[PDB]
Parts: structure tokens; C-alpha cells; sequence
């Protein structure tokens, strides 16, 4: 949605490593990256800040597959998956690589129980 | 982004968070 | 799509066990069930055939969550998840139970590399 | 939901399949 790329980025994982040379942090274990409605899931996430220059951070997610979600202004979520997510914050786009897939959802529903017909239904009509 | 945003690392085990 | 329920059912899994007396085969470990464009993923799938009668088989899938997919004739896929999938072949519908969810897709794209713009700007404000 | 359909079980490790 509008404003998503102005939000703080939260990255949660089971384990985190700090490269003692600075500017690289690695997350492993059910990593979730959130920025507004943006959500990336991955097994490992590498955050780099080249030269300590904030605003030029790069977030790389790796998974089998990693997954991507965002809500759009028009109400339809966008969902994707790939072996790797590459998000340069300076560029405002995400690159999915490796068996990459992206889709847009136009309808959904939740319940404790949902029935769904797996055979198509035929026109019901009759004359006198 | 229009401006740099904070990046927060959170440990699921402890709930502890820090800016990176 | 039309004709899926006339297709053979294929089930692949890491492990399989047979219950002779009970008319039951149990599949465990990244179980994939397909029938035409129908695809169900689960950690455990139980296939029962009461009384040995062909056609009356029951397929129960369990996962956290189990997932469901089918392409529709209109070209839009349907996808969902739930703790349990219940599919009686004689009945031509599936039942999703436990935190159940269904959705429809109206657009998609595949490739080695996809680039997606995450920045929208429906309004702008100035001074 | 019309005629009965064959059901085929395949083991992932061996690739061997059987009708069930």
C-alpha cells in the first residue's frame, strides 16, 4: 500500500549472527521480514549496508521457497515465491529469482469449515 | 525509499529487539 | 477444470503403510495428492475404501496447514489451506476444516527472475 | 464422481508405484 516503504523494517528469526567486520547481519530459522504490509518469509536473511550508508541497505532472503506478500492500494494482495528475494531499499522493488512465481488475489474467504465443489456446475433451466 | 527507515532485528526466543 | 474428477489420483509420499483389515493406506512425509489440476499437500494422508467398493474411496489429508489447489474452467486458480482436507470421491466436493481459508487468483506470472515494484503512491502532499 | 478412477501410490525414494 502507499506508505509501505516509509515504514520501519522488523526482522524476526530464531538465531542472529553479526559479522564482526560490521555491516552484515545474518538471520536464520523461520525468518520473517515485515515493512508495513510487506512480508517476506525465508530460512536465511542477510542484511547488508554497503559502506555504512543508511538508505542503501540490501535485504536478501533465501528459502525453499522464500515467500513474499504485500497488500496493494486496490485491495488485492500480491503473493509470490522464489529461491531468493532481493530487496534493495533504495530501489523500491523486489527481485524474485529461482523458480520465481507471482500472483494477484481477487477474492477470499475464511471459515472453520469450507466446502468447495471440484466439479463444474451446469446451467439449470427449463421450459414449459 | 524516500528516506532511510529503521531496521530492527528481533530474537524470537527472547523477544529482545535492537536496531541494526 | 472439467474432467479432473475423471482422472486417476496420484499420491506420492516418503512413507506408506497398509492396514489390511481396515481397508486403509496411510501416507506420511511431504504427501502430494494430484487428480488432474487438483493438488493437495499434507503431512499425512489416509485413503479409505469402505467395503472394497471402487468409487467410494475417501481421502483425508492433515497438515499445519494442509493445502489445496485447483484450476477452474474460467482460467482462475482456487487455492486454500486448513488443518484437514476431506475428499469423498463419490461426492465431487472437498471439505476444508480447521482455520480454513480459500482464495481465487486473477493474474500471475512465472519465470527465472521477476521484478515487482513495492512502492505505490496514490496521494502526494506538498508544503 | 462418475466412474471409479484408479488410485496410484508412489514412493518418493524408490520411484516405484502401485495401484491401491
Amino acid at each position: 500500500v502507499t506508505g509501505d516503504t516509509d515504514q520501519p523494517i522488523h526482522i524476526e528469526s530464531d538465531q542472529q549472527s553479526l559479522d564482526m567486520q560490521g555491516n552484515v547481519v545474518t538471520f536464520t530459522g523461520n525468518v520473517i521480514v515485515t515493512q508495513g504490509t510487506i512480508k517476506i518469509n525465508a530460512d536465511k536473511v542477510v542484511v547488508t549496508r554497503p559502506g555504512g550508508e543508511q538508505g542503501k541497505e540490501v535485504i536478501d532472503g533465501y528459502g525453499k521457497p522464500a515467500t513474499f506478500y504485500q497488500m496493494q492500494d486496490n485491495g488485492k494482495p500480491v503473493e509470490g515465491h522464489a529461491s531468493q528475494m532481493h530487496y534493495e531499499l533504495a530501489k523500491d522493488f523486489v527481485v524474485l529469482t529461482g523458480n520465481a512465481y507471482l500472483q494477484q488475489v481477487d477474492s477470499n474467504i475464511k471459515g472453520d469449515k469450507i466446502t468447495y465443489l471440484v466439479k463444474e456446475q451446469k446451467m439449470q433451466a427449463f421450459s414449459d | 525509499g524516500s528516506k532511510p527507515v529503521p531496521i530492527i532485528a528481533c530474537n524470537r526466543k527472547t523477544g529482545k529487539c535492537t536496531r541494526i
